């Protein structure tokens, strides 16, 4: 059905995407 | 208030002892009960004062006022526009407190870097104790060119001047006398007021005052950008307010306008351009400081990086000032000094009574008394605290010298007279070691033409022979001979009054020279080698290649002086002086023609009779000139002569007579370790080692905050035109509104404002040292180049890769490229709930702005993603990527936190409500990848071809 | 300011002026030619029947053919001026509602004329040629005493306020599948129709909220469901949505009346913060 999009899912996998670039930034530092 | 009454009565005052002083230990049970001796400082803010005092002080507090309103007039019922100024203030007040708060904590700490000494004399013995720790009892012996530590009342002078120059402001310097001369203590002869310079001679006195009961307790490119800033601001104001009486005419409720005006005034200035320019240059201060390269002001940073001549001495300087005796003529015979702990070789006899003669002139003149416990080590390595000449002329002696306390015991002095750079002349009397001959001794510090001019009977074996037409001339040859090696020879007489006119008990004076030396006995002459520092070479190199005129003011002969640049390297192989044109083909001098000769070595008494024009051509004329014995006046003389024709000049200095020199110049260079405090405060550069290595990695640390300062605004005035570009086809082009205001406060507060930082981390190019010096007045900061590069080649392709996202999602959504033109009118008009697609489709008015502010959102992530390349890009303007490498680790860790900053504001739940920031598909962060690798591709071809043809058109008008 | 910079003795601010503008024409030009590039070859991506993306477009929302300035309905039954704007809108609307523009020609065709199942027309491709639609009659809303072929708002009652629902391709909206729900008709039957009531907005707008009439196909309140699914513009052409007229008989004169009017479903669906979703808001008041 050509209605609906799966929000809440995209919210879920992009903030882990943002969590991941923030965390080998700190990461990158520290080293 | 001590002038008036007598030494004895204020000595005993304070426990104290006129020749031992106070102990060691009881100045800790006075320490402790006065405190340190330094003045108050102002009380320090709390830190929390200046945190306020940007983000609600200033213009600024208009901001903060309307942030309220609009939230209370939310509250009881215009959201957006409340935190778009609640965000301007928070984020540019929390930027320039981060930038403010961290160079503080960076000019403070030279403060600290180095201290500030005192002789003091405790239990008869002197040391240097920091200036604080000085207790209001103790004895402090201050010397010409130092300065007083705290307030004396002087018990012994010896002829010294002090220069006030702080309470009355007369920069004449009033001499000092132990005797009482006044009553009122602001015009007495005792006292010494504290904070104040002594210039000439020598004085000892006892601290009366210290601390708080004292009598004195009691840049252009920061102006280049700042008008640059205004010059920007003024067509934002002038564009906001354009569009916003264009907007209220087409009509948008007057708060649509509003934000509209914000969107147009931050878009168009860079929000933190000044912060990073006065951090930037602390940045390098500080990194400069690491290396042995101090700075006072901070305009001196500004400098150094446009220096065109470096105005350096030989001794000390380009010479680690430990001199060795290396050869010797005397007797018409050539010598060889090897130096070994067993005396082998035997090059030289040891019983002659020239040895001991010449010996006893300068061992006894040393200052410098042995440590106790130093007898282990060998004499060799006994370090001498004096005259570097006289230290080795003791080191070539007390090698057979066998007990030398003894020696200095056995004959004392009389009176001592201070010495000059000019004067040349230290006269003192001892007593003759030979008990008929009750005669005296005189010790000298003359060149050998000196003596030669002085001395009219030679000394050999035995007997004051008269000299010969011939000896003269071999004289001549073996002084070439010696100062061909770059070795100084030393003239040193030493003479036996006649008894019968010196008696026994004579008390002569020292200021009025009324002594017989003239056409006196004398033996020989005796060089010594002073040795460059390791990397001197290396530091002439560079500057010959960095387009660095280097010149070498000496104070020797002018053979050594040659033979000595000759060998550091100011002196090419490939240049010759006019003499040596002569000397190779035997024409006398005054024929050879002095255009071929690029080198010149010049008489210091030669100078004085030079007209302006003289000088003027000298400079002019020779590409490598030193000066040869000439006077820290005569230096003046050149500093004033050499930035006639527009140079940056940058003179070395230590002694007191040289703060005119260190004035005039555009830089001035002192010594950390070597330099008396008159030049260490009038000089505007301490050098925390005194090698001449470190001016020029100085100069390349200057000349590269220029690049670096560079980058980091051409990367931060890139991400305008993509945040302006779209209001212009907004009303240009009836379309949708592609960016939003808080979408901007994002491109130009966020990954453009903070990220630029980032640039100033990074390290020199290859060709840093390899280009000529920028003209302070004809090179400016921001050029017609650098926004011929940001506003119009790489500002123009991020704007496209924010308008693709833009035309994908609208096009994915329904809304096709072709009738998207002229539909604003529709689109923004919120009683029209029906309006039409590509499609057929029909769309309310809140499901249309649905998919707007999510082309807002995609705008902005497109914009971060060209920002990568335009980083990258960014690091270097001549030299390449694959060539430099990504080697500083913030400039990545920028790249990594933007994106994630931009990865959160859309998926983070709640984002749509507040900043009408919406999710974006997968398929959305790719839109801007093609114009990306657009940017990275363009520039690294466009930098490949202005490394081809140097001075080509690409250089000309894109070398920004 | 000064007078001597723009023309020393050889140019205005640069020499010759012309190796700028031409790298700026080619730079400019090619740069053009990319942004053409990318943006044709999105286009092959997208469909040429239906959207990529249809979930922006929420249950479709509903509106009223009369476009009023602040969602208000103020006129004077006394004056013919004060309903000019009012009338003349509903006209417009209706010039292609008309017999006259409904020829077959292989373009219409004779529906039903009772409410019918959705009609399935093919699947959304060119394999297929244009698509006949279903044709609407005006004279189904008409009006219970008054003229033929009226759509005035006359000195009796208020102008009918038509009601339609916005066009979603491919969209086929499910009427509520129970028995005695929030709407209470006398032809009341799940299918093919869907739901609609013009309430008041408060139980004191309620009070003497009038006796509203509806005017739609087959006499019941709703949206026949045989002109669903619509099949796009290119396919469709002059496509004749459903039509539902709602007249207002007896209100109070003077006084500012707020009307909802929703469309119940299961397909249909509310949002609190689009008022048109699903749902519409009008105010109607007539000055004595």
């Amino acid at each position: 059905d050509p209605f609906h999009y799966d929000y809440q899912t995209l919210r879920i996998g992009g903030l882990v995407f943002a969590v991941v670039l923030f965390s080998v930034g700190i990461l990158l530092i520290l080293s | 208030t001590e002038h008036k009454m007598s030494v004895e009565e204020v000595c005993r005052k304070y426990n104290t002892d006129c020749v031992q002083g106070l102990t060691h230990s009881k100045a800790q049970e006075i320490l402790a009960r006065d405190g340190p001796n330094a003045l108050t400082p102002p009380p320090t803010t709390p830190e929390w004062v200046k945190f306020c005092r940007q983000l609600f002080g200033g213009f600024s507090i208009l901001l903060w006022i309307g942030a309220i309103l609009c939230f209370l007039a939310y509250g009881i019922q215009n959201l957006y526009l409340g935190i778009v100024l609640a965000a301007v203030v928070i984020i540019t007040g929390c930027f320039s407190y981060y930038q403010e708060a961290k160079s503080s904590k960076i000019m403070e700490s030279f403060k600290n870097m180095v201290p500030q000494q005192a002789l003091v004399i405790r239990e008869g013995e002197k040391m240097q104790v920091n200036a604080e720790e000085v207790v209001v009892g103790d004895l402090v012996e201050i010397k010409g060119g130092d300065r007083v530590p705290a307030d004396l009342r002087i018990i012994s002078a010896h002829g010294c001047k002090v220069d006030n120059s702080s309470l009355t402001g007369e920069s004449e310097p009033q001499t000092r006398s132990p005797d009482c001369t006044h009553d009122n203590p602001l015009e007495t002869r005792n006292i010494t007021f504290f904070s104040t310079n002594c210039v000439e001679g020598t004085a000892r006195g006892v601290v009366v005052a210290t601390g708080d009961r004292t009598v004195m307790g009691r840049t252009p490119i920061a102006i280049e950008i700042e008008h640059f800033i205004q010059l920007i601001t003024g067509v934002a104001v002038f564009l906001g307010v354009s569009f916003f009486i264009l907007s209220l005419i087409l009509g948008y409720t007057w708060l649509e306008a509003v934000i509209f005006l914000i969107g147009i005034i931050v878009a168009n200035v860079p929000e933190g351009l000044l912060a990073t320019v006065t951090v930037c240059l602390t940045l390098t201060a500080k990194r400069m400081a690491r290396k042995n390269c101090l700075v006072k002001n901070l305009e001196a940073v500004e400098t150094l990086g446009s220096t065109s001549t470096i105005c350096s001495d030989k001794t000390g300087t380009l010479t680690q000032n430990r001199m060795t005796v290396a050869h010797m003529w005397f007797d018409n015979q050539i010598h060889e000094a090897d130096t070994t702990e067993d005396q082998s070789g035997t090059s030289f006899d040891k019983s002659s009574h020239t040895w001991v003669a010449l010996s006893h002139i300068a061992g006894l003149c040393n200052r410098a008394v042995f440590k106790g416990g130093q007898d282990n080590i060998p004499v060799l390595k006994r370090d001498v605290a004096g005259d570097a000449s006289e230290s080795a002329l003791l080191k070539c002696i007390e090698l057979s010298s066998g007990s030398v306390k003894l020696m200095r015991e056995r004959n004392k002095k009389v009176a001592e007279i201070p010495f000059n750079s000019t004067n040349k002349y230290q006269l003192s009397i001892h007593e003759t070691e030979d008990p008929n001959d009750n005669r005296y001794l005189l010790v000298m510090k003359g060149a050998p033409e000196r003596i030669l001019d002085r001395c009219s009977t030679i000394l050999l074996q035995g007997k004051e022979q008269p000299l010969d037409e011939e000896m003269k001339e071999a004289f001549q040859n073996a002084y070439l001979e010696l100062g061909g090696l770059g070795e100084r020879v030393l003239g040193f007489c030493h003479y036996y009054l006649p008894e019968e006119q010196f008696p026994k008990g004579f008390a002569f004076d020292c200021d009025d020279v009324n002594f017989t030396t003239d056409n006196l006995c004398f033996v020989g002459l005796m060089s010594m080698i002073d040795p460059p520092r390791a990397a001197v070479p290396d530091a002439v190199g560079k500057c010959r290649s960095a387009g660095i005129k280097v010149i070498m003011v000496t104070g020797d002969h002018p053979i050594t002086a040659k033979a000595i640049a000759k060998g550091v390297g100011i002196i090419s192989e490939g240049n010759e002086t006019v003499e040596d044109i002569a000397a190779r083909l035997n024409i006398p001098v005054s024929q050879v023609n002095p255009r071929d000769a690029k080198a010149c070595v010049i008489h210091g008494t030669d100078l004085k009779d030079f007209t302006s024009e003289q000088i003027d051509e000298i400079l002019q004329n020779h590409t490598e000139i030193v000066f040869a014995r000439t006077s820290p006046q005569q230096k003046l003389i050149i500093v004033e002569g050499c930035q006639r024709q527009g140079a940056i000049v940058a003179v070395t200095g230590d002694g007191v007579n040289d703060s005119p020199a260190l004035k005039k110049a555009d830089i001035g260079v002192a010594m950390g370790i070597a330099g008396s405090d008159v030049s260490k405060q009038a000089a505007d550069m301490i050098l925390l080692d005194d090698n001449f290595a470190s001016i020029v990695t100085g100069v390349e640390e200057g000349r590269l905050i220029f690049d670096n300062l560079k980058k980091s605004i051409a990367y931060t005035l890139t991400s305008n035109i993509p945040e302006i570009t779209p209001f212009l086809l907004f009303i240009m082009a009836n379309i949708p509104l592609p960016l939003g205001t808080i979408t901007i406060l994002c491109i130009d507060l966020g990954t453009d404002m903070v990220p630029a930082i980032s640039l100033a981390y990074e390290a020199a190019e290859s060709d840093i040292m390899k280009r000529q010096p920028r003209n302070p007045r004809t090179d400016k900061l921001v050029n017609e180049r650098l926004i011929s590069m940001a506003y119009g080649q790489i500002g123009m392709i991020q704007a496209l890769g924010g308008f693709f996202s833009y035309f994908v999602i609208l096009a994915e959504n329904g809304f096709l490229p072709g009738n998207l033109v002229g539909i604003r009118l529709n689109w923004d008009d919120r009683t029209v709930n029906d309006l039409e697609d590509s499609y057929g489709q029909q769309w309310t008015y809140e499901q249309r702005k649905v998919v707007e502010f999510t082309c807002h959102t995609a705008f902005f992530v497109s914009i971060v993603v060209v920002q990568w390349a335009d980083l990258i890009i960014c690091k270097t303007r001549r030299n390449s990527v694959f060539q430099q490498g990504m080697k500083n680790k913030i400039l990545i860790f920028g790249l990594f936190e933007e994106t994630a900053l931009a990865a959160f504001l859309s998926y983070c739940p709640g984002m749509d409500v507040a900043l009408r920031m919406y999710p974006l598909k997968p398929s959305w962060w790719f839109c801007a990848f093609p114009y990306s690798f657009l940017i990275f591709v363009y520039d690294e071809i466009r930098k490949l071809i202005l490394r081809r043809n140097p001075g080509g058109w690409v250089e000309k008008e894109t070398y920004y | 300011i000064w007078n001597s910079e723009k023309k020393e003795f050889l140019g205005r601010t640069g020499g010759s002026w012309f190796k700028i503008l031409l790298f700026y024409v080619i730079f400019y030009g090619c740069l053009a030619g990319i942004f053409i590039g990318t943006i044709q070859v999105m286009l092959l991506t997208i469909s040429e029947f239906k959207p990529t993306y249809q979930d922006r477009v929420a249950p479709p929302g509903l509106t009223q053919i009369p476009q009023i300035q602040k969602t208000e309905i103020s006129f004077r039954p006394n004056d013919p001026k004060s309903y000019e704007a009012y009338v003349l809108n509903i006209v417009r609307f209706l010039e292609k509602y008309k017999d006259s523009a409904q020829r077959d020609d292989m373009i219409f065709e004779d529906c039903g004329d009772v409410p019918s199942e959705p009609k399935e027309r093919g699947d959304f491709n060119h394999e297929r040629g244009e698509r006949k639609v279903c044709r609407f009659k005006l004279e189904w809303l008409g009006n219970c005493s008054g003229l033929n072929d009226e759509t005035y708002g006359y000195k009796e009652g208020k102008p009918c306020i038509i009601i339609k629902l916005n066009r979603v391709l491919g969209f086929k909206p499910k009427p509520p599948k129970n028995e005695s729900l929030e709407t209470y008709p006398v032809m009341k039957y799940n299918p093919n129709v869907l739901p609609v009531q013009c309430t008041g907005k408060r139980d004191e707008d309620k009070d003497k909220v009038g006796n509203v009439e509806y005017f739609g196909l087959g006499n019941s309140p709703g949206f026949p469901l045989q002109y669903y699914p619509y099949y796009g513009k290119l396919l469709q052409p002059k496509y004749l949505q459903p039509l539902l007229a709602v007249q207002f008989t007896n209100l109070t004169m003077d006084t500012e009346i707020r009307i909802e009017c929703k469309a119940y479903g299961e397909n249909i669906g509310y949002s609190e913060k689009d008022r048109f979703q699903g749902r519409f808001d009008v105010k109607i008041e007539v000055k004595s």
